[PDB]
């Protein structure tokens, strides 16, 4: 705040992304916290070219905390930097996630789907998210399954009606009969509150 | 060494046909014409046919503004039912390019041979993507695999990218120094082996073949 | 009727004790739950393997943000709750509480610790006593670890006890033949199993401890070799490096309490099974305090 913008890019910059990689995810966390500081203080283009990588780079971090730190960072970024760039920048890295073998990582992917989804629009959040989010609702572990559950349930109200019957219903209705007790509670919760 | 000898004048019939179908004015084939008739609701292979076929005799210079065209549209290619000499003159063309405009024509091509399920699929593989992992070119859609003229196109960058490779991680080392050279033969003999274990795989039978 | 239950899990994540009729009410659920559960409880692939807590109650959240929240994150506590640590009681009633809320989605492994004898000496009986003024919920806890599975079976392939492998022990049919609802004895069978560690030795030996076993490479090969195991996990040893491989990587000692009695000063670690057992481990040290 009180050196500006130009000369701490100039000078702290460099270490701060090598601080970004350090061994410690407290540290790494710390760092975190400041991309809507730094976002708000500095044009798109150059955190695009600099740092929009790097922040990618958090989400397949090993520690949760610096995944949901970085998710959280993603929603004030896609909140700060408009929507299409996101479109251009943020989702093809979140919809290559959903591929992932290792399920803590489609977990991150969830989670993403949920902070976006709230300020990601309507039109972008159904035809991006719901191809992405419909698919992975099969997956043999019932983590997923029921994070699904838990994921149609958060982003409803903010999607469009007509989608959001014909979609969302039968595979929550699937869901309510899979044999996982977790599974089946979430899915009646979703209904409940979709009504 | 193949590029270079591709190079080579064999019989020089090759000026004949250039000084003589050419000179029809048919140069009206343009980049655009050819996108347009790859992006047919039909295959429409005839016209396709016709621009390719004319672009064999165009010489290497004035032949780059195709190299967007011909490699954005190679995925199509994969469809079943291409004829044979659509992919047999799209290789020869694609030597050409290569002997006059490699780096790019490579980025840009394993660009384009991507799974294409995940649509763009990180498309930011740039020239340096490639450089630090020869691998990459490997990951292409499972198609290339029994289409011969791509597979040897495949095989000319995987060749490529191994020699750039090396030259590459020799030159980081060496500017990164401000022992590691074992660990730089060792790497380089692992990504060798790799790929070739990579390719003898891809020799074999898969199950729907075995069946 | 589970919503009191997501209320005691969020009361206990601030680290507030339950009262005496709490405790009573979430023991018996977990008695009802643990019965239905073999001596060696199978476990699907996805899990997060941990080892002790000891407790360390600031450090299981720790813990938790390294690994993730349950239920969206499987794990895996090889025993030792209890003693050794100033939250003996809110660790273990959040354990308890998280088995009986989420009972697939953990899987909690009777320790060497989890005894009345073992409480009584090691100041979770006085943390118990202090906390709630009487015995009771000590009384109600020690009669939940004789519940508590000796061992699991994380997809047919790696095997997680607390302690180590036994003379008289030497096929898992004998451990699912165990009576575990008991008291831990000064020998036989389960003693041994939550007692013994490894050793760079050749075959079996009388353990430092005051019973067990220390059994060499050779044994845990053979263990291994006729009940089809590629992996025996562990968690009753400290662990400077947080994890330690053991017996040409057919043993892995995992201590997931950061310091030990807030001197040690050693590092932690958890395994992390993948959906197709690609292992990993995450270390971590300890959280910061006031
Ligand atoms: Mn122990
Ligand atoms: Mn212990």
């Amino acid at each position: 705040e009180v050196i500006g913008i130009r000369q701490l890019s100039q000078s702290l910059l460099p270490a701060i992304v090598e601080l970004a990689e350090d061994a410690k995810w407290r540290v790494r966390l710390a760092i975190i916290e400041y991309m809507p500081l730094l976002a708000g203080q500095l044009g798109v283009e150059f955190f695009d070219e600099k740092l929009n990588s790097l922040c990618m780079a958090w989400l397949v971090d090993h520690v949760y905390a610096i995944r949901e730190a970085a998710t959280s960072n993603l929603k004030k970024l896609v909140e700060k930097f408009g929507k299409e760039w996101a479109h251009a920048t943020i989702i093809p890295k979140v919809l290559a996630m959903s591929g992932d073998p290792n399920y803590l990582h489609r977990m991150t992917t969830l989670f993403c789907i949920n902070v976006l989804s709230e300020v990601c629009g309507q039109d972008i959040t159904t035809k991006h998210m719901l191809p992405t989010v419909l698919r992975m609702a099969g997956d043999p572990v019932a983590n997923v399954r029921f994070n699904v559950a838990k994921s149609l349930q958060k982003i409803g109200p903010i999607l469009d009606n007509s989608t959001l019957q014909s979609e969302v219903k039968p595979i929550l209705e699937k869901l309510t009969q899979d044999q996982d007790v977790d599974v089946k509670y979430f899915a009646q919760e979703a209904l409940t509150v979709l009504s | 060494v193949d590029d270079w000898i591709c190079e080579e004048e064999i019989t020089g019939t090759d000026a004949l046909l250039r000084r003589m179908l050419l000179t029809n004015n048919a140069k009206n084939h343009s980049p655009k014409q050819l996108q347009e008739a790859f992006s047919a609701v039909p295959v429409n292979n005839t016209q396709v046919m016709q621009i390719i076929e004319h672009l064999t005799l165009l010489s290497a210079s004035e032949l780059i503004p195709y190299a967007e065209v011909l490699t954005s549209n190679m995925s199509q290619l994969l469809n079943s039912g291409v004829p044979r000499r659509i992919l047999q003159t799209v290789n020869k063309l694609w030597m050409v390019l290569n002997t006059v405009m490699p780096r790019r024509l490579w980025v840009m091509t394993v660009n384009a041979l991507q799974p294409s399920i995940k649509f763009v699929r990180q498309q930011k593989y740039t020239q340096n993507d490639l450089m630090i992992d020869p691998l990459i070119v490997l990951r292409c859609d499972q198609r290339v695999h029994r289409c011969p003229p791509l597979m040897d196109i495949t095989l000319h960058m995987l060749n490529g990218y191994l020699l750039a490779s090396k030259a590459y991680l020799s030159a980081h080392l060496k500017e990164t120094e401000q022992t590691r050279e074992e660990l730089k033969n060792a790497l380089l003999a692992a990504q060798d082996s790799a790929a070739v274990q990579i390719l003898l795989e891809i020799c074999l039978p898969t199950e729907e073949e075995k069946a | 009727f589970t919503k009191e239950l997501d209320q005691w899990i969020e009361q206990l994540n601030e680290c507030k004790q339950l009262s005496e009729s709490q405790v009573k009410s979430l023991c018996e659920k977990a008695k009802e739950i643990l019965t239905k559960e073999s001596n060696v409880q199978e476990v699907r692939c996805p899990v997060t393997v941990c080892g002790d807590v000891h407790g360390q109650f600031h450090d299981l959240m720790e813990l938790f943000r390294i690994g993730g929240k349950s239920p969206d994150t499987n794990y895996l506590f090889m025993g030792d709750y209890v003693n050794r640590g100033y939250y003996s009681v809110e660790t273990v009633t959040l354990l308890v509480a998280l088995k009986v809320r989420y009972r697939e989605r953990i899987t909690i492994l009777r320790g060497n610790h989890e005894s009345r004898q073992i409480t009584q000496v090691y100041g979770f009986y006085d943390e118990c006593l202090r906390k709630y003024g009487n015995a009771n919920v000590w009384k109600y806890f020690t009669d939940l670890f004789d519940y508590l599975p000796l061992t699991a079976l994380v997809d047919g392939q790696i095997f997680c006890l607390h302690g180590g492998l036994s003379p008289s022990i030497d096929t898992l049919d004998h451990i699912r033949a165990l009576d575990r609802l008991q008291e831990v004895p000064h020998e036989g069978p389960m003693c041994d199993l939550l007692w013994s560690d490894p050793d760079d030795r050749g075959g079996w030996g009388i353990s430092p401890r005051g019973a067990g076993y220390t059994f060499g490479q050779d044994i845990s090969e053979t263990f291994n070799h006729a009940n089809g195991l590629t992996l025996v996990s562990r968690a009753h040893q400290l662990v400077m490096e947080g994890y330690n491989w053991c017996h040409d990587r057919n043993v892995v000692t995992i201590f997931s309490a950061p310091n030990y009695c807030y001197r040690c000063g050693n590092q932690a670690a958890i395994m992390e099974l993948d959906d197709t057992l690609k292992y990993s481990f995450l270390q971590f040290d300890p959280a910061p305090r006031r």
